[PDB]
């Protein structure tokens, strides 16, 4: 389980947080 | 399971450099977004800056006072994170902490590039910038007497007086004597040295039988003291 | 200052408490709330929308609405009062942090209780290093706001004089300090030194003199 | 017109000394023989001494047991008598009193050196000798509500509890209120402290919104309380 | 032990009384005498042969016969009710001097007067200070002899009480005052307590509840 | 001059003056 959410975590930690934020916003809209 | 550890504080010159060091363990410390935060004396928390990760190629963003003075680093094989401060001044006088910073955008609601959060905290480590210079205390009893008595019980302690800078700590006979004491929060003379006091009540009938000492420690200027306090 | 807080806020034991942050860039991101007491790091209480971490006491949320996020406490506890600060953006869409300039938070959790107050002259080891501290030491009392003054004599004493601001003992009632610091000319050279401490509409004042 | 005012009374410790003080007004004092009375706690009075005029050279006489330990003596130019004790014993433990003293003989029948008699005394000061350390009193309001309300008129006060040794002084608001005051005899508790009661009858209907003060004065320990009494909230 | 006074002398309101000294050094020397009240400065009444002080009421008078001096009241009154000291030299020829052993003079009778009592609840501060005293007060009683019980919901309070001895107010009457001790917790766990005032056959009971 | 005849008098001594004044009823 928590190990599950941690690799998660390691995965999404390869791409840039404020890129990312900003194609999930152009998703939304 | 999550401990930060600052270290590396001190008294420096205006115009002086420092670098602090944050010691992580229990969690992923690689991936994981690092802030600096620091706490002025008589103040509340200010956002210095913030270490992001791999994703992000390692980016530094600071806070506009601290932009051009400030470095923030990371050694991820021995799990640091360092604060470099150049051309320090008064104002960066302060209670330095590391904190382990978490991520949130609400996909539906959020406005990137969504919030940082501060999920786990060190004990901080102390800053001073002043050109004054260091000073250990001068420790005095404060005796019990007439004046200084109730009844049954008594009231005795230590001043710790004009030491720079802060801190210092206080113990009773070795630790032993914890019941009953109470260690005031130093106060900021005129002079621009500190003092405080500890004092502890105890039976009257106790200073035949027992002898009370306050051991004074002021790592700043490599003082301890052992102050034996006696009935005028 | 971005992020504005209220300077303080007192609630009753067990009663319900609001506290926010103002700002423009709440308008656009959520804030994120901190538990800080003395010589203690803080705590995270909540953050984003609706988002308390395993630890924190249900009694705490909080919500949001224009410019304005606020942290609620339902049921007040002793323990809870505190220091509370929140973060967000400074400006909408940064990539920099912010605090807001934090609230103290008054839980009233006990009746009032009157001040022990002891006034130590200086000591003769003290008066040798050419010296002298008059030490007004105040326990025990709650709530935890008191005025400290210090006469020579009759004379108020306006310099010299500094005090700490109460502070929480074990038992949860305060405990504050006050000194007066003189020339050992100064000490020998007045009938009597007092410090006078009101509290709630009520004084006491302990006297010492340079004889004895 | 004729004032005495004794002073200098307190605390002191088995083999202690003090001096005792007696300002003196309203007759003359140069010319005028000068007495120490004392009144032990339970007891009757006391002739400790008495110091004589010029015409005698300042001579003193002392009580037996206090002969060698006790010096009285006097300072004409301020009009101030003086009691110094030295070796100073539970026993001399008392109120202390200074005595205007007139001479009498009669031709007729009298016996020299004739007798003494104390034509003005003052009230007295306070002695204890202990080893007990002094203690200073906890203040509390006595709260008056409806169950100590008389129609118009309240009673309100101070407990002025646990303190070591006698005497206490209370006041209400500086003095300003002296008409209503009742202070009554302090009680001695099994701990050798003392507990007392000051109450002054005050409007009922003032109640809530004029402020009733208690200064409590216990010079022992150099305390000073000035404690304000309200009706509670809500009780 | 030089000069020996009656311990207590008792006379009807309005009635004449003797006061006696006796010693060997009244043979000698006049007696001098003063009335003293508790808390009071004593009061020079009467000295020598026959000399009354200017304001002091002539029906004070003293006389001489003997190893035997007298004071005597004509037409007590009720503050005429004090103790009473005879002073003269210790020994015949002697330079010191001495007082009596004095006289409580009781001045009997006159109306009885029934108790006001007032009884106060522990405040907050002293409850937070860990300690709770009730307090009972007693005035305008005559005459000075009062009983005081203590009850806790109905229960008779068998201990932590301390009461004063009764002592003359200015008005002649009486006032005494009456302290339960409690623990905090003993106060806050009774639906009441009461202090009970029995004066003369009759009894005052005032009541307090923590609520 | 009873003026100053009065500030001698006050250097009797009492102890002096009764010791005389009974010698002389004694005597």
């Amino acid at each position: 389980n928590e190990q599950e959410l941690l690799e998660l975590d390691k995965w999404a930690s390869l791409w840039n947080w404020f890129d990312i934020t900003n194609w999930l916003w152009y998703i939304r809209r | 399971e999550v401990q930060l550890v600052e270290s590396g504080g001190g008294l420096v010159k205006p115009g002086g450099s420092l670098r602090l060091s944050c010691s992580a363990s229990g969690f992923d410390f690689d991936n994981a977004w690092m802030t600096w935060v620091r706490q002025p004396p008589g103040k509340g928390l200010e956002w210095v800056g913030r270490i992001t990760g791999p994703g992000e190629g390692w980016s530094v963003d600071y806070a506009a006072p601290v932009e051009g003075r400030f470095t923030i680093s990371r050694l991820n094989s021995i799990n640091f994170l360092y604060l470099e401060m150049n051309n320090l001044r008064m104002e960066d006088s302060g209670l330095y902490f590391c904190a382990r910073t978490g991520k949130y955008y609400d996909f539906w609601s959020g406005y990137p590039p969504g919030e940082e959060y501060f999920q786990d905290w060190g004990r901080g480590t102390l800053v001073t910038v002043s050109s004054a210079s260091t000073k250990g205390p001068s420790v005095f009893p404060l005796a019990p007497s007439s004046k200084s008595t109730s009844g049954g019980t008594a009231a005795l302690g230590c001043l710790v007086k004009d030491y720079f800078p802060e801190p210092v700590t206080v113990s009773w006979n070795s630790g032993a004597l914890t019941s009953g004491v109470h260690t005031f929060p130093a106060v900021l003379q005129s002079s621009g040295l500190y003092s405080l006091s500890s004092v502890v009540t105890v039976p009257s009938s106790s200073l035949g039988t027992q002898t009370y000492i306050c051991n004074v420690n002021h790592k700043p200027s490599n003082t301890k003291v052992d102050k034996r306090v006696e009935p005028k | 200052y971005e992020l504005t807080q209220e300077t303080g806020v007192s609630v009753a034991l067990g009663r319900t408490v609001t506290i926010t942050c103002r700002g423009d860039s709440l308008r656009s991101h959520y804030a994120s709330w901190y538990q800080k007491k003395p010589g203690q790091a803080p705590i995270l209480l909540f953050y984003g929308k609706n988002n308390r971490p395993s630890g924190v006491p249900d009694r705490f949320s909080g919500s949001a609405s224009g410019n304005r996020a606020s942290l609620t406490i339902s049921g007040a506890q002793a323990e809870d009062d505190a220091e509370y600060y929140c973060s967000s953006r400074d400006k909408s869409g940064s990539r920099l942090s912010v605090f807001g300039g934090g609230t103290k938070l008054t839980v009233l959790s006990q009746p009032k209780a009157a001040p022990s107050v002891t006034l130590f002259p200086p000591s003769s080891e003290e008066l040798q290093a050419n010296k002298a501290t008059l030490v007004c030491l105040i326990s025990d009392f709650y709530p935890g706001a008191v005025t400290v003054a210090w006469k020579a004599d009759s004379s108020p004493v306006k310099a010299g004089v500094e005090t700490t601001t109460p502070s929480k003992q074990s038992n949860n009632k305060y405990a504050a300090s006050s000194y007066l610091s003189l020339t050992p000319e100064q000490w020998k050279s007045h009938r009597s030194y007092s410090c006078q401490v009101t509290h709630e509409g009520s004084t006491v004042e302990k006297t010492v003199a340079p004889t004895e």
